């Protein structure tokens, strides 16, 4: 789901020229916008406790 | 004189005419970015250069390729201001035209089967603001230039500090812009070795072999040959005359000395010399000699000839033998001995050994070795000796070809070897590593290009991978590339780079100095624990290029420098300085920019050189400099002169008056300290200045400068509308200019940015005139501090060390009061339990704390708040909490229980009191807008429409004025026109075609005006209404801006411009401070003891000159108050401006009466004087100014003690000094903590004021306590104050119980220690 969201947001960005808003991404995925926001916020890799 | 300068003319004490005006101070940024962004039709700079360096992208098979055509930048979605408001990067879209060309497999290679044109988005490129800054993530940042080493070859030596003996060892190092390094060293055994990327040493004959050089070829290249023949059964020396100048010499007619000058006998000239056989024994063969009959090698190249070998070639019939030249002074056998220790004998073995040293532990194959050596230095993809690197390389070897080459070759390497061998021999010298022709400047354009090229290569790898598949029938160019790595690279450079720094914004000088800063640190530069003393010193080539004064005092000394006043960067990145030409003995107006290399040859005169009326020098011998050494040179041998007296120093040092009387240490401190000054409520000019302030103020961008001249139609504290002149108007333009002024906007250092109008309605203004003054600006002049009355004496110990005694009148007059604006943000997020809500229903808080919030839960605009007050109310859902039984009982007794939500609201920090000046609400797209956000949206839309309608009104007034001017070319009566109502003008009916056509034209123009106004307002509403791109999980953000007035108090730091800093110790009452005979008290008392030992004498001279200037101002004030005649006012002003033999000719006779009144009014508070650095006012001029004002010629008055009335026993130096309020305030540095937060792992108190942390008791403190013997205090600090979890709670309870006893235990840090040591598989434990 994350990978194919990345690819669809890829294609939309390259076709319109700007970062696609979650509403248009949900429209292209045929999935609810709440699910799109859940996927987008799911888990970015934890930052290290030694970052200067 | 311009209108802004005519309002207050500063008296100039300089004596040397200025022939070149100082250049624009922010050129180093704008020029570099223009190079980066502007289209380059020749393709050496910027985006075009990167695109041509990566493209065309060729598939490995050859099926198809992607080619670049052109690029363009789109229009920004937002401008600078709203980019700052929302918090987004100010940038432009990158659109590149690419063609996918697909070849035909059946057809021969190179046949264009198909083409596909398309425009592709390649990322977002950040833009430079007009002031040389970037707006990244809503913050202003400056990217500082880097001082690195120029690409090419450097020849160095160890200076005899490595081997046991001296034995100075020489090495050569080649460094490209991109690629691998190469090194060639000499060992203490006089053999030459090669290093590739700093790994194991090699014989260094390998590379020549790789290129295909036989041992004979190497010997031919690296040595000269001496010949031998067998002539008439005799040994036959081919004599070279220069060589001869221990045996008997032939040519019996001209016998030379035998076994015991040369030129006299060599004059005749003979070609026959006989030498003994033993002279051959020591020689080394230069060729490989083969015998056809034997089929073997009789003698090898680089082999010592022996008697048996001589006999062998004698029988072989060979009569000519050539051997190598070898001496101990001029020529050396170094390369031959190098060949002897070389085990390789062929090219394949050479590549094998190079591979083994490159990749140890890998099976070497011929193809892999060939690919590795080709890619190391002779591949365009992995090696690039750039244009600057190529020219430096060519100049080093003296090669005059291959200017556009980017890779090495046989010629380059062999010339490098030849130069290194030559320097070993004695001819040639090593290179200077700090010499500014050897170090290069790399600016924002170059590193932006570099990072863009990195991202482009990142794209190109995947594009090549995709193109190689083959299925390309339905692919477009926009489906092949990957914009996100490019965006990642540019945002890496603009957001996380060491050189992309938070903008210094204390004052305009801080901005200008930050933009003109050169750092040797950063990527590709120096590290601070690996940079020695030599790089930190002032090289002799810094003259006019890097300021020798301005550098940070601390670990970074010498590594961060400031551009000089007239310094410039040439097209290759090397600093150059202007000089005046000297022709026919006269010093001309023509200027030439010289680099470090060029400067050494000529003899350059100083700006202090005396000159005659004819343009030449007066003295027969003039003080000049050549090859970095100063001396006395004849007048006829001088080739250049300096253009200005501030050419050596930076801008901050150029702002220090009487700099030549200050030691370099205190000048350094003063230059560093002028950038920490905080702007005050009222900005005051410096009475004693240098004449540079106008340039800094205008070029900083803080002021509002007129783009076109005209008359100021409308003035208001936020707007200036100017009507442009007729002569300078563009055809078909509105004719009017609008300037919106920044009002009370927070800076990066939480200071105040305010622009105040300095014009009148109707005042004539020209181009370049200042209309509004920004922070620390007064009528277009930089104003960093205030003019303060100063007495130099001790006062009862209150100015002990560097302490400052300040009068109460200074605090009353609010002279050093500052406005500080602070940002506070409350973010309502989405959590597991529920959504955090912004509301006014705050549990456990009464109506006393809800007075200042509105219905939506946000404070009102203009609310005076103090510490602990609630700004924005927020409640967060909370889960079930275990109630202790003895609180369940209390719930039972009194039944109140309201704990559904927890109060997490934004509160004013402690010891912070101020006024709410602005509140902004950002709501996620799809979240309900509360009442307050709707109110902000409505007011924003109303203000936007009001401003747009106001513009329309004023520009339509200008346009209709121009139309009226067009009609008045004939001239009629417009009363008839006004007889018909304005709208009814569109209702007229015309039957004549001539009039009807004009009527239709006017109707169409009116329709177009309506359409454009509607489009503009629709776009503005779209921008206002769109939802914010809040972070994932964030529902709402509210931002509150607090304005705090800070008054001076003890503990604050004050300073002048001469390194004299101090801390205010007392605010003395006015009746206790020293006063003169007229009853006027001093304002600040400074300690004289700090002057003599620090050798900063410019401050005494500044004090005396300020006394004189204030006296002259008092005279003007008096002459205005008594309403004296204008003739005597003019006479006094002319007498004042004619004092001294200066370069300034101010003629009051050419100023109008109103102009004279304005000038006299602006001189009421003192006469501003300019004393340029190294061209300043002498003692005699200062004393003459003092006598003009009827003040003592010594600058010392008689002062009386306010406490007693008794006169002091000695006269005291009293004058006026420009003081600054540095951004080291006791409000931001006072901190205290009893008990607060603790660390997660170490369970120790946090660190810092923001975390309410605790002070650190370091190792040296523990040593001090051990030396005292205070065991119990030390145990308290170790255990019950830091990390004994139970002990610290017990200590708190005991103190509350009034017991004052502790029960120390084991620190948690020791338990963590034990756990990690056990995790390292080591049994560590405690025995009982």
């Amino acid at each position: 789901t994350i990978n194919k969201l990345n690819r669809i947001s890829r294609q939309m960005l390259q076709e319109m020229g700007r970062e696609p808003l979650p509403e248009e991404l949900a429209e292209r995925m045929q999935m609810p916008e709440d699910k799109i926001r859940k996927v987008l916020k799911i888990a970015k890799e934890p930052i290290s406790m030694e970052t200067p | 004189y311009s209108y802004t300068e005519k309002k207050r003319i500063r008296k100039d004490f300089g004596t040397r005419p200025q022939v070149l005006d100082i250049p624009y101070l922010l050129s180093i940024q704008l020029d570099s970015f223009e190079k980066f962004i502007e289209q380059d039709p020749e393709g050496q700079y910027g985006l075009e250069a990167a695109f041509r360096s990566v493209f065309p992208i060729q598939s490995y098979n050859g099926n198809s390729e992607l080619q670049y055509v052109s690029y363009r930048l789109g229009e920004p979605v937002f401008d600078v201001k709203e980019c700052q408001i929302r918090g987004v990067t100010y940038s432009k879209p990158l659109r590149v035209k690419l063609r996918l060309v697909i070849f035909d497999k059946d057809a021969p290679a190179g046949t264009v089967k198909d083409i596909k044109e398309q425009e592709v988005y390649m990322g977002e490129i950040p833009l430079m603001t007009e002031n040389g800054t970037f707006v990244i993530n809503g913050t202003e940042r400056v990217i500082v230039s880097q001082l690195h080493r120029s690409p090419g070859v450097f020849f160095d030596s160890d200076k005899g500090k490595t081997h046991s003996s001296g034995k100075v060892l020489y090495n050569a190092r080649i460094i490209p812009y991109r690629g691998s390094w190469l090194d060639f060293e000499f060992d203490p055994k006089d053999n030459l070795y090669v290093r590739i990327d700093r790994r194991r040493k090699l014989p260094a004959s390998i590379i020549l072999r790789v290129l295909g050089k036989t041992s004979a070829e190497i010997l031919d290249i690296f040595f000269e040959k001496v010949n031998f023949e067998v002539k008439d059964q005799t040994l036959m020396m081919e004599l070279v005359p220069e060589r001869l100048r221990t045996f008997d010499i032939e040519a019996d007619g001209k016998v030379y000395v035998e076994k015991g000058h040369i030129r006299q006998l060599e004059k005749d000239g003979v070609n026959f010399i006989e030498v003994p056989v033993e002279y051959i024994v020591g020689k080394v063969s230069a060729k490989d000699y083969v015998n056809e009959a034997t089929g073997e090698l009789i003698i090898t190249a680089n082999q010592e000839i022996s008697l048996e070998a001589l006999a062998n070639l004698s029988q072989a019939g060979y009569k000519k033998l050539e051997v190598l030249f070898t001496n101990d002074l001029d020529h050396g056998p170094f390369m031959s001995e190098t060949l002897r220790v070389d085990s390789t004998t062929d090219r394949i073995s050479a590549l094998v050994e190079i591979y083994r040293m490159m990749r140890p532990g890998e099976p070497p194959t011929k193809e892999a070795a060939e690919s590795l050596f080709e890619s190391l230095f002779f591949s365009a993809e992995r090696y690039d000796l750039s244009t600057v690197g190529r020219m430096k390389f060519n100049s080093s070897i003296g090669r005059e070809d291959a200017e556009e080459q980017g890779t090495l070759d046989e010629v380059d390497i062999i010339e490098v070897m030849k130069k290194l061998i030559s320097i070993r021999n004695g001819k040639g010298e090593v290179d200077d590593i700090d010499h500014l022709g050897n170090r290069r400047i790399r600016s924002v354009g170059e590193m932006a290009e570099n990072q863009f090229r990195v991202g482009l290569v990142r794209v190109e790898r995947a594009v090549k991978e995709r193109l190689s598949l083959g299925d390309l029938d339905n692919v477009m160019p926009q489906d092949l590339i990957n914009a996100k790595p490019i965006s990642a690279a540019v945002k890496e450079f603009f957001g996380s780079s060491q050189l992309s720094q938070f903008m210094d914004q204390n004052n305009p000088l801080s901005e200008v100095t930050h933009k003109r800063r050169i750092s040797a640190l950063g990527p590709g530069g120096l590290t601070r624990e690996r940079a020695g003393f030599e790089v930190r010193d002032v090289h002799v080539t810094h003259y006019g290029r890097l300021c020798p004064i301005e550098t940070p005092e601390g670990p970074n000394i010498g590594l961060i420098n400031s551009l000089s006043a007239f310094a410039r960067c040439n097209e290759y990145g090397f600093l150059e300085t202007p000089y005046r030409r000297v022709v026919n003995g006269v010093v001309t107006d023509e200027v030439d920019y010289l680099s470090a290399i060029e400067e050494g040859q000529f003899v350059i005169a100083q700006a202090n050189a005396k000159l005659t009326e004819e343009g030449g020098f007066a003295d027969e011998l003039v003080t000049a400099r050549q090859k970095g050494e100063s001396g006395l040179h004849p007048r006829e041998h001088v080739d250049y002169m300096d253009v200005a007296t501030n050419q050596v120093v930076s801008i901050a040092a150029s702002l220090i008056p009487f700099l030549e009387h200050d030691d370099a240490n205190r000048a350094l401190m003063g230059a560093n300290m002028q950038r920490q000054a905080v702007p005050t409520l009222r900005s005051e000019k410096p009475l004693v200045g240098t004449g540079i302030e106008r340039n800094v103020a205008v070029d900083s961008g803080v002021t509002a400068v007129a783009k076109r001249g005209g008359v100021i139609q409308s003035v208001d504290a936020s707007r200036i509308v100017v009507k442009v002149n007729e002569e300078e108007l563009i055809p078909g333009e509105a004719g009017i200019d609008i300037y919106n002024l920044t009002k009370y906007t927070r800076s990066n250092q939480n200071t105040c940015i305010n622009q105040r109008p300095c014009v009148m309605p109707g005042e004539p203004v020209a181009r370049g005139d200042v209309l509004a003054d920004g922070p620390s600006t007064d009528l277009g002049e930089l104003a960093l501090g205030q003019n303060m009355r100063i007495a130099f004496m001790p006062w009862n110990g209150y100015n002990f060390e560097d302490s400052i005694l300040v009068s109460e009148r200074v605090v009353q007059d609010d002279r050093f009061t500052t406005i500080h604006i602070q940002e506070l943000s409350c973010v309502a997020r989405d959590t597991k339990l529920g959504a955090e809500e912004i509301t006014a229903d705050i549990p456990n808080v009464g109506e006393a704390a809800l007075s200042k919030l509105d219905e939506s839960g946000i404070v009102y605009i203009g609310a005076e708040v103090k510490g602990g007050d609630i700004l924005v109310g927020k409640v967060t859902p909370k889960g079930e909490t275990q109630l202790t039984p003895e609180e369940k009982l209390l719930r039972a007794i009194f039944g109140e229980k309201a704990s559904d939500v927890k109060d997490t609201s934004l509160r004013v920090p402690n010891s912070v009191a101020g006024t709410v000046i602005d509140v902004q609400v950002f709501t996620r797209d799809g979240v309900e807008k509360d009442k307050r956000a709707l109110e902000i949206e409505q007011m924003q839309l109303k203000e936007a429409k009001k401003d747009l309608t106001e513009e329309f009104q004023i520009l339509e007034g200008g346009l209709l004025a121009r139309v009226r001017s067009v009609l008045l070319a004939g001239g009629y009566t417009e009363a008839k026109l006004s007889s018909i109502e304005r709208k009814k003008w569109l209702e007229q009916t015309l039957e004549n075609e001539e009039l009807q056509n004009q009527l239709e034209q006017l109707a169409e123009q009116y329709d177009e005006l309506k359409a454009d106004f509607d489009k503009k307002f629709e776009a503005k509403r779209r921008k206002i209404t769109q939802g914010d791109d809040l972070a994932p999980g964030v529902l709402k953000i509210v931002k509150v801006y607090l304005a705090v007035k800070r008054r001076i108090q003890p503990g604050d730091k004050m300073a002048g411009r001469h390194g004299n800093k101090g801390v205010i110790s007392k605010i003395n009452p006015v009746e206790d401070m020293p006063y003169d005979e007229n009853g006027q008290p001093v304002d600040i008392v400074l300690n004289p003891l700090g002057v003599p030992s620090r050798m900063n004498i410019g401050q005494i001279l500044e004090v005396h000159l300020g006394l004189a200037a204030k006296g002259i101002g008092d005279k003007i004030n008096q002459m205005i108050k008594e309403q004296q005649e204008l003739a005597k006012l003019r006479e006094f002003l002319q007498k004042v401006y004619d004092l001294g033999d200066t370069r300034q000719r101010v003629d009051i006779s050419e100023l109008s009466d109103e102009d004279v009144r304005t000038l006299a009014h602006n001189l009421r508070a003192g006469l501003p004087v300019a004393t340029p650095v190294f061209d300043g006012a002498p003692e005699s001029s200062i004393k003459a100014m003092l006598e003009l004002a009827d003040l003592p010629a010594s600058g010392q008055l008689t002062l009386f003690d306010g406490r007693t009335g008794d006169a002091f026993e000695r006269p005291v130096t009293v004058g006026y000094m420009y003081m600054l309020k540095l951004n080291h305030l006791v409000d931001d540095k006072m901190h205290a903590r009893s008990t607060g937060s603790y660390s997660l792992v170490t369970q120790q108190p946090l660190g810092g004021k923001a975390q309410f942390g605790g002070q650190r008791f370091g190792e040296m403190e523990v040593w001090a306590l051990e030396a005292y013997g205070a065991a119990y205090t030390l145990q308290e600090m170790l255990t019950v104050k830091s990390d004994d979890v139970n002990g610290r709670t017990k200590m708190y309870k005991n103190i509350v119980d009034g017991n004052h006893a502790m029960e120390p235990g084991m620190p948690e840090s020791f338990n963590v220690l034990l756990k990690e040591i056990r995790s390292l598989g080591i049994n560590i434990e405690l025995e009982d």
